[PDB]
């Protein structure tokens, strides 16, 4: 047990042992991908839903941060809203005080410095939840940043949280993630999640998509799967 | 004088040298000198055992905090 | 013959316990024949009144 | 982690054309080429082909500056892989062994004793090379210095040696320490020497030659007593016991030096082992 | 640095018997390797980093 | 001057993981290619007995099915079911001397 | 031994702050080195860049930050606790450049951090941050300086003594170099620098390996060496 | 527990076992009842009784005139809540004279429940709600528990012995999608009906009703309310 | 014992934490401060974990006053903050009364912020002694202040490593009528016999309070001082 | 180590003697062979048909264990709320498989002289060795296989040793019945000790119908009673409550004097065997 | 290394004068092979080897176990190359 009792003393060891409590926290939910295609950001979050006494798309993972960010979660799920509520306050600051739009990479390192202050009063606890952020500013590019309950933001060209971030990893890194536009990216992505236990010890679960991209006019939406529902149809083609 | 050792072995390298060692520490280096030397299987202690066992070993000890 | 624990992560009521033990050995006049007792404390200040 | 081998595979075959023809400038030029754009990738399958392709042609280029530079220059590179150098050795080797001509071969053997200090996965080969450096000084009555030569060949760190060969270096060393007549090193050396190979079934030649070398040895020194032990051990070798004239003269050197030993315990059980032995019928009047 | 080489050398030079309890090992325990050391007249007994157990008086709470 | 040397056998790794599971599952019969790696994958906090248990339950739904040989099928349902084992295995932390 | 350590605002009998004492040891943080040189007209300052996975964008994973055109800084600790003091750096600085009307020096910078550091030491409010920290500044005629302020709330900046996993081996080399007479040019300040971490390394070295940032009295501008000037620098010390 | 005494302090297994506790202190409340369909939304709760001669408690509470909650969980967090749900009802309404759309009051609702249960020294409000509304964009019916997640469900249960009502909800979910008001009510009656023990069967004692529709505002029925509404159901044969 | 908190009494009245902060004082630097017949010397010593401490970049003797100088016992980062709070404090005094502060008067405010620094729960006192030097009305003061927030006054003293030693050097070696030279010089004696190992300019700062004004040795007079004398 | 008879002055070995292990020993085999089938047991098929996989399987073929390669399971510990089937199926399995059958509870390890403890687990793991084809059953783990006095610390470790380690098997197979896994954790729940964990769950519905109807076999009991009903009334009980709620149909059935027991009865015995739901409690309201 | 090469290979340990090490002690997670590594070491090395169970020589009679380890150490002294292995020492190894 030794001082691993609050985030503020420093535990025998520099690792504080109270934060890599809040990462086995995010470890418990369940898998959440995201990859940077060529004009856009393409969000792939699986929710397990129990049928039962559900509402089709309740309590969905994906929120919109700002009219051009947008995220992903794993972890808590009252953390994470509480949380995209201060990241919509930041976004509405910038956007009030310096009349234009804020950049990616400001609004990332600003949340995670709250996400770090958490961490640190005796008071308060670390956030039970890891997320990553994406958006596309069509002047110089798209940008994409993956925060960690510690508040250590890192880019990727392409992430994955939750309960296989290693395995969601090894899947996306064989991805010719180079090049391609995001539209085949969408079934890439559900055919992903879908091949990392889609339903094989839990009994269902839903799959909502996030994109933001220069052919999406780079504001920030949920792809309407609902056309042809092409990437539900390779995601479960995916099945051998 | 327990030791075998070669004749190539230079003491002075190890007693000249700025590591703050100790009675238990130079036990372990010999100690740990023989070992590499049997190892390698050589019937004898070398230099380059005795400079492998002394960095191998003395682990070093600490800070402005105090001053 | 000193303070005890007076609550928290833990307790003697071990001293005490011997404590009254010889209280009632001395109270009770054991057999005070040609027997006395003799008990030395430092800096009598710690030590309590019981006695 | 990539291995390029459709980009060399082909290519080699290209370079083999103008490599025999005799011009072989586009071959090196080429393969200088090649060297950078696949080492990165960890490619060692091209990196043991390309380095001998390069090298084996500036062997028969009859050109020396091709020999030393395309060896000692690309010996330096970062990231290199040991078995790329391994490889490109263990065929440098050869094409020192084929040059007779002692300063042609002279600038090969100083370049390979150059790039393989202190690599582990060279050191036979530099081993290999440091003896056949020794044997020129030998042949050009430099004893002094191949005998320094062979004091740095220091057999036994080398781990990667095979069993036999690790003995048949030793030697070749109490040889030439023998030769400039330095004592001590030589009865240092002959110290390491485990007598255990000599149970070995294949191992009579070596042991005649250690046990010819120890004798000068000790009977510089006078050891008479080991000197009756080393003959015994000559004699009782089945490449000798059926040749009689040689085990005639082995049983006469056993008695000579036992009777040359001084008197003591271990003197005594000596003669009384030698005097039972029947074959000393065959030299009567020794055993008289 | 040679603590325990030159007590037990002492000891062996000498008819000492050399017995060792080391700090970090209550008072029953002491009095015991006390007793144990009178049984032996010549005997040394011999403490290993007793600071432990020797650090300053205060006003002790637990 | 009496336990000099100590040696510590930690949980075995990845690579340590492949070895271990291919040792115990060398003398099975079994049919087609066995991917270990993504057994390997799963098996996060696995000990070797957890190994030969994983190999031993992949026999049992074999012997179950009344399969004469073992697929990789077998071995997934025993890596599930003896990870569901670990479960109960509520292993306190272990420190060393 | 225990309980002068369950608080930070606790001396121990010995008087020793168990705390500070703590956070020192993710200072570790296995990967960075931070060797900080200075020459006769240059500061370097290079840290390894060790990245654990290919799919992240190496410019994110960068660890060495400015705030001042003519400052340049470089930190070693966790990750989340370095960017929170590289900002605390730049608040700090743009306060000063915003009252005083020119920017921070070196020095004075390196001091609030370190003062920074200590009100959170002598205060149970807050965890100190737990990070290392070097800058590389240029005061006027006077020449370049290289500073380095800890978690202990204390500055010494001195010459060098990079706070990375290799500490000993690194400052017994850097010792021995100045221990020994040369001159020094930006060149062979970078050589230098290189050659430690290479030593006490003792990788390849690859050059998206390592990430270098420098000032030099010629051009006060801090920059970050590009990955081009980083290997021609490493194929310069090879050969 | 060393690591189970506030909210601020993390166990090893990535948990927050306080956050656990309270919602062990809101299934220690009586079970209620939340179901709606594309005409009404309805909800009922077991009153539980306290004496044969004392009112028993009230379980749906109502601030709106198109929303209402059924609580359960410590009546002080539940009647905080429920003054909150006053305060921003009335201030919405002042400000542009709009019915609060009742998905953004639950998702106010789940973040300010949030704070407590990140900060130390402060109690997370004990108490699960059942959300019944009408809006402009349709029916819903959400839940809120104090680890702050909202949930919107079609079907719902809460409290103790409420996994036999889950089961019933789950079977009828088929049903409630184009039931009128009349079967969604008796359906939900008989979802109450599902959780009591054999000896204890639906009665106007025990049984409150709540109800919101497009066409009627959303109110309460009680005693004289609720016998209308159970005479006529099926009985509980044995 | 009674010190994992800072404000409650142990039985027999002690509040143990103070002492383990002087405790942690008399650990630190050892430094000597004496009182001259003119003026008044404090001397410290310069001596980092390695030679890539560029030493001259911390001076540790810091001037609160031209007429005041200020040596601590060796918590750096503590001393930092309180020669902070020390000099604003003079400071303030100085607009205030439109004169400098007196050394005394000085010291009074800076033990009485050590004293506000002794209370509460949360917080803990800087483990500094604190040597001033200063010169008021053609008097010349030395004064010694400690985390409990007591001041005293001394002709001579030494606080640090091996400070007992000091003691009876500044016992035996001392005598009020010295000059401020033969100051230096028991000064720097008593310095050679507390410290451990040899000093040059790098290892030695000292400083001087005259009436004229106070001043910080460079490191060549240090040596001047410490090197070719004693 | 070999037990022989000498002569009684002289000392002279005239009889070799069989290998005596103690009469607590030999008390703890089963010789009785109790009869309850495997139909008996109700729900628990799954976990019936892994008991029998891990230890009758081996027992009776050992062909198509080899001919795989297998290594046959040798420790399976059997676990859920008490209640359940776990003691029951343990009986089944000793009356069918026709083994020679250790049963035993783990307070009979425990002992008061030190080194007894460790004494009775060899000789019991070599009574199971010469007996070769034996079943080796431990009921209560928990009394001795707690987590870490030092004696049942000493007998856990025997039993560990005795079981998993320097050339075990051969053909002893060994059961393991506890209600408190949490307890046991790092010793013994190896999965090379106890290769098998069956979790004993709480009783399902039709799983509860089936043990009324099992139990209320022997009951005549009315035509038509609703176990449907009974099962759904009869939430959270467990196998064993079931029973006892037969069984008290079975008594308010003398009660009233029918010769044959109904349904209301069997709502009158689930009253009984129900808990007292304890209180209304002011709290929560 | 440490009780294979002093085992087999003396010689280089008395001419070299390195004390071979008395004994190595094996700790881990359950399962990890400490026993099986043991049991590989004992198969593979012909020699002499011992292992009891620790406790298994616990014995209820008075001072029964210190002559018991004492016999076991006179056998494996005089029955040279000995190996004595102990599983589970922390029965009698435990702290006081
Ligand atoms: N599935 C079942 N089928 C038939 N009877 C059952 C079943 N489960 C439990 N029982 C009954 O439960 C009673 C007790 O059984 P058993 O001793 O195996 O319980 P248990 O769960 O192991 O209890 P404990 O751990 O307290 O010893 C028996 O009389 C048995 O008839
Ligand atoms: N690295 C490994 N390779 C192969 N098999 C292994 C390995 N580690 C463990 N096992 C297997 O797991 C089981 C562990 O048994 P063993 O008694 O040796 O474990 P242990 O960790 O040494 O435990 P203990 O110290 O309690 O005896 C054995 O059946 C062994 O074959
Ligand atoms: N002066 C010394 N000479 C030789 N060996 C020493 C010396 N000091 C320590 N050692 C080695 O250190 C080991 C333990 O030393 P020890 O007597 O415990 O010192 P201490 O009592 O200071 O801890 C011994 O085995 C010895 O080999
Ligand atoms: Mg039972
Ligand atoms: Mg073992």
């Amino acid at each position: 047990t030794g001082y691993d009792l609050s985030a503020s003393t420093f535990s025998p060891d520099g690792r504080v042992f109270q934060v890599e409590y809040a990462m086995k926290a995010v470890e418990n939910s369940s898998t959440a991908i995201g990859i940077r295609c060529k004009d856009g950001v393409v969000f792939g979050v699986e929710k397990l839903v129990l049928s039962k006494l559900y509402e089709e798309g309740s309590n969905k993972r994906l929120f919109n941060v700002d009219r051009h960010v947008g995220m992903a979660v794993a972890g808590l799920l009252a953390d994470a809203r509480s949380l995209a509520d201060i990241a919509r306050e930041e976004a509405s600051n910038f956007r009030s005080n310096f009349g234009y739009n804020i950049p990616l990479k400001h609004l990332a390192d600003r949340v995670a410095m709250y996400v770090h202050a958490y961490t640190l009063y005796s008071a308060v606890r670390p956030f039970g939840c890891s997320f990553m952020l994406g958006s596309y500013s069509v002047n110089d590019g798209a940008q994409l940043y993956m925060i960690d309950p510690s508040g250590v933001s890192y880019g990727y060209w392409g992430c994955a949280i939750g309960k296989a971030r290693q395995a969601a990893k090894t899947e996306i890194e064989k991805l010719q993630m180079k090049e391609m536009t995001c539209r085949d990216i969408v079934k890439e992505v559900a055919k992903i999640i879908y091949i990392v236990h889609d339903e094989v010890k839990d009994k269902a679960f839903e799959l909502e998509l996030s994109w933001v991209g220069e052919l999406t006019n780079g504001r920030h939406e949920i792809v309407p799967k609902d056309i042809r529902e092409e990437a539900e149809k390779y995601a479960k083609e995916s099945l051998k | 004088s327990k030791m075998n050792l070669s004749e190539e072995v230079d003491l002075e390298d190890y007693v000249a040298r700025p590591d703050k060692i100790s009675g238990a520490d130079i036990n372990s280096i010999c100690q740990e000198s023989g070992m590499l030397a049997v190892r390698e299987n050589r019937y004898i202690v070398l230099a380059k055992d005795f400079e492998k066992a002394y960095k191998t070993v003395i682990k070093k000890d600490e800070h402005e905090f105090y001053k | 013959g000193s303070s005890r624990l007076e609550g928290g992560s833990g307790g003697d009521s071990e001293v005490q316990r011997t404590m009254l033990e010889l209280l009632n050995q001395l109270d009770g006049f054991e057999a005070t024949k040609n027997i006395k007792v003799i008990m030395a404390t430092n800096r009598i200040d710690i030590l309590d009144s019981a006695l | 982690e990539v291995d390029y081998s459709a980009t060399v595979d082909q290519r080699l075959p290209e370079c083999a054309k103008l490599a025999k023809e005799g011009r072989l400038q586009e071959v090196i030029e080429t393969l200088l080429s090649l060297e950078k754009q696949t080492r990165t990738a960890s490619d060692m399958v091209s990196t043991s082909r390309i380095l001998v392709a390069v090298v084996k042609m500036c062997y028969e280029a009859k050109e020396w500056d091709l020999l030393n530079e395309n060896i000692m220059l690309l010996s330096k590179r970062r990231s290199q892989l040991k078995q790329a150098v391994a490889k490109m050795v263990q065929q440098c080797c050869t094409y020192v062994e084929e040059i007779t001509d002692l300063p042609i071969k002279l600038r090969l053997i100083d370049t390979l004793r150059m790039v393989t200090e202190g690599k582990i996965y060279v050191e036979i080969e530099r081993a290999r090379l440091t003896k056949t450096l020794a044997t020129i000084k030998e042949q050009n009555g430099d004893v002094k210095e191949a005998a320094s030569i062979l004091q740095e060949l220091q057999v036994e760190t080398y781990g990667s040696m095979e069993k036999k060969e690790r003995v048949e270096f030793i030697l070749e060393q109490m040889r030439l320490c023998l030769a400039v007549k330095d004592y001590i090193r030589t009865q240092i050396i002959s110290k390491k020497i485990n007598t255990k190979f000599f149970q070995e079934e294949n191992t009579e030649k070596l042991k005649l030659k250690y046990y010819n070398l120890m004798i000068q040895l000790d009977q510089h020194e006078g050891s008479y007593l080991s000197i009756c032990k080393h003959y015994r051990a000559i004699y009782d070798t089945p490449c000798i016991q059926a040749e009689s004239e040689k085990w005639q003269q082995a049983l006469k050197s056993v008695v000579l030096y036992v009777i040359l030993a001084p008197f003591d315990n271990e003197q005594s059980d000596l003669v009384h082992r030698i005097s039972g032995d029947k074959k000393l019928e065959e030299i009567p009047k020794y055993k008289d | 640095c040679g603590k325990t080489m030159l007590a037990k050398a002492v000891a062996h030079h000498t008819t000492a018997a050399f017995i060792r309890v080391v700090g970090s090992e209550g008072p029953r325990m002491v009095r015991d390797v006390f007793r144990l050391a009178k049984e032996n007249a010549p005997a040394i007994i011999f403490i290993d980093e007793i600071d432990a157990i020797a650090t300053k008086r205060f006003d002790a709470q637990t | 001057g009496r336990l000099d040397r100590k040696i510590h056998i930690d949980l075995p790794n990845e690579q340590a993981r492949l070895d271990i599971l291919k040792i115990h599952a060398g003398p099975i019969t079994k049919h087609g290619e066995i991917d270990y790696e993504a057994i390997v994958k799963l098996s996060d906090g696995f000990n070797g007995a957890d190994l030969r248990n994983v190999c031993t339950e992949a026999g049992m739904f074999a012997i179950r099915a009344d399969h004469d040989f073992v697929v990789q099928e077998d071995f997934m349902k025993a890596v599930r079911k003896v990870a569901d084992s670990k479960k109960l295995e509520s292993k306190l932390d272990y420190k060393p001397v | 031994s225990a309980g002068f350590d369950r608080h930070i605002t606790i001396f121990s009998p010995e008087g020793r702050l168990y705390q500070v004492e703590y956070a020192f040891k993710a200072i570790n943080q296995g990967g960075l080195t931070s060797v900080a040189v200075r020459g006769k007209d240059c500061a370097v300052i290079v840290t390894q860049k060790k990245v654990p996975d290919k799919l992240l964008d190496s410019s994110t994973v960068t660890h060495l930050f400015k705030i001042t055109e003519n400052i340049g800084c470089v930190m070693t600790g966790m990750t989340a606790d370095s960017r929170s003091q590289v900002q605390r750096a730049r608040y700090e600085a743009a306060n000063w450049k915003y009252k005083y009307g020119y920017e921070i020096p070196v020095d004075m910078l390196c001091k609030r951090i370190a003062d920074i550091s200590q009100v959170y030491t002598q205060n149970a409010e807050m965890r100190p941050l737990g990070c290392c920290m070097i800058l590389i500044g240029i005061d006027e005629e006077q020449g370049p300086q290289v500073y380095k302020c800890d978690p202990a709330g204390y500055y010494c900046g001195f010459k060098a003594t990079a706070a990375g996993v290799k500490q000993t081996e690194s400052t017994s080399f850097l010792e021995k170099k100045v221990k020994k007479k040369f001159d020094w040019t930006f060149e062979q300040t970078v050589e230098t620098a290189i050659t430690c971490l290479s030593t006490v390394l003792s990788i390849d070295f690859k050059p998206s390996e390592i990430e270098v940032g420098v000032v030099t009295v010629e051009n006060p501008k801090f920059r970050i060496l590009t990955e081009a000037e980083i290997d021609a620098h490493l194929v310069a010390l090879a050969e | 527990n060393q690591y189970d005494n506030d909210v601020t302090v993390w166990s090893p297994q990535g948990r927050i076992h306080q956050i656990e506790y309270a919602m062990e202190a809101v299934k220690q409340g009586s079970a209620t009842v939340g179901l709606k369909s594309k005409t009404h939304a309805v909800l009922v709760a077991l009153k539980r009784a306290q004496s044969e001669l004392a009112a028993h408690q009230k379980k749906i509470l109502h601030v709106d005139n198109h929303i209402g909650i059924s609580i359960a969980g410590l009546t002080a967090d539940a009647r905080l809540l429920c003054n909150f749900m006053r305060q921003e009802c009335l201030d919405s309404r002042f400000v542009f004279d709009r019915p609060l759309p009742v998905s953004r009051l639950v998702s106010l609702i789940g973040s300010k429940t949030q704070i407590p249960t990140q900060r130390y020294g402060r109690r997370p409000y004990g108490v699960g709600l059942l959300i019944a509304g009408y809006d402009d964009m349709g029916p819903h019916i959400f839940q809120t528990c104090p680890s702050a997640n909202y949930f919107d469900c079609r079907a719902m249960s809460i409290g103790a012995r409420s996994q036999s009502a889950r089961t019933y909800l789950e079977r009828h979910m088929s049903e409630f999608m184009e039931c009128n008001l009349n079967e969604l009510v008796k359906h939900g009656l008989r979802a109450l009906r599902e959780t009591l023990p054999a000896e204890q069967d639906l009665t106007t004692k025990n049984v409150s009703i709540g109800i919101v529709g497009k066409d009627l505002e959303f109110t309460i029925y009680d005693d004289d309310d609720v016998s209308p509404f159970l005479e006529g159901l099926e009985e509980r044969p044995q | 014992g009674y010190s994992f908190s800072l404000t409650t009494f142990s039985p027999s009245g002690k509040l143990v934490q103070i002492e383990y902060a002087l405790a942690a004082v008399a650990g630190g630097a050892p430094s000597v401060g004496i009182k001259a017949a003119n003026g008044v010397v404090l001397a410290t010593e310069k001596k980092q974990k390695s030679i890539l401490y560029d030493e001259r970049s911390v001076h540790k003797v810091e001037p609160i006053t031209k007429h005041i100088g200020l040596v601590y016992s060796g918590m750096g980062p503590d001393y930092r903050v309180l020669v902070h709070r020390a000099r604003k404090l003079a400071q303030q005094y100085y607009l205030v009364y439109q004169e400098p502060i007196p050394t005394a008067q000085l010291v009074q405010r800076v033990a009485s912020v050590m004293q506000e620094y002794t209370q509460s729960g949360g917080v803990r006192p800087f483990g500094v002694s604190l040597l001033i030097c200063g010169w008021n009305e053609g008097r010349p003061y030395l004064f010694q202040s400690d985390p409990s927030g007591a001041y005293f006054a001394w002709k001579a003293t030494a606080h640090g490593k091996n400070y007992v030693n000091g003691k009876t050097f500044l016992e035996k070696r001392y005598n009020e009528d010295l000059e401020l030279e033969d100051a230096i010089h028991t000064a720097i004696l008593t310095l050679k016999e507390s410290f451990e190992g040899q000093m040059t300019e790098d290892n030695i700062e000292v400083g001087i309070c005259n009436e004229a004004g106070f001043r910080r040795l460079t490191p060549t007079e240090v040596k001047d001082y410490l090197a070719a004398i004693a | 180590g070999d037990l022989v008879g000498v002569n009684k002055d002289s000392y002279l070995i005239l009889e070799t003697l069989p290998t005596e292990y103690d009469s607590r020993v030999k008390a703890m085999e089963v010789d009785e062979r109790p009869t309850e089938q495997y139909s008996d047991i109700g729900g628990l098929d799954k976990q019936i048909q892994e008991l029998v996989e891990a230890i009758v399987l081996p027992m009776n073929h050992k062909e198509k264990f080899e001919n795989l390669g297998i290594q046959p399971p040798k420790g399976v510990l059997m676990y859920g709320p008490p209640g359940t089937g776990k003691t029951l199926l343990a009986r089944a399995c000793a009356a069918q498989t026709k083994a020679t059958f250790l049963k035993l509870a783990g307070p009979q390890l425990v002992q008061m002289f030190i080194g007894d403890g460790a004494k009775l687990v060899r000789d019991a793991f070599a009574l199971a060795k010469e007996k070769a084809p034996s079943i080796i059953f431990i009921d209560e783990l928990d009394a001795i296989g707690t987590k870490r006095d030092r004696e049942v610390q000493r007998t856990m470790l025997e039993l560990l040793n005795q079981l998993d380690g320097f050339q075990p098997n051969t053909q002893v197979k060994v059961i393991a019945a506890t209600n408190r896994v949490d307890i046991l954790d790092p010793a013994l729940l190896r999965s090379g000790r106890l290769d098998r964990k069956i979790e004993f769950p709480m009783p399902n519905e039709e799983a509860r119908a089936r043990i009324m109807q099992i139990h209320s076999r022997k009951m005549n009991v009315s035509p038509d009673v609703n176990y449907e009903e009974l099962a759904r009334c009869t939430d959270d009980f467990n196998g064993a409550q079931c029973k006892a709620v037969c069984v008290e149909a079975g008594m308010i059935a003398l009660r009233r004097g029918a010769t044959e027991l109904t349904h209301e009865d069997y709502m009158e015995g689930i009253l009984e065997v129900q808990a007292k739901k304890k209180a209304n409690l002011q709290y929560y309201a | 290394e440490v009780i294979e090469l002093p085992l087999t290979n003396p010689e280089l340990f008395q001419r070299v004068g390195i004390i071979p090490p008395k004994g190595c002690l094996l700790y881990g997670p359950p399962g990890t092979g400490k026993t099986l590594l043991a049991r590989a070491v004992a198969s593979q090395l012909d020699c002499n080897f011992l292992k009891v169970v620790s406790s298994s020589i616990v014995d209820k009679y008075i001072g029964e176990s210190a002559r018991l380890i004492r016999e076991m150490f006179n056998y494996a002294r005089d029955h040279q190359p000995c190996i004595i292995f102990m599983d589970e020492i922390d029965a009698i190894g435990g702290r006081r």
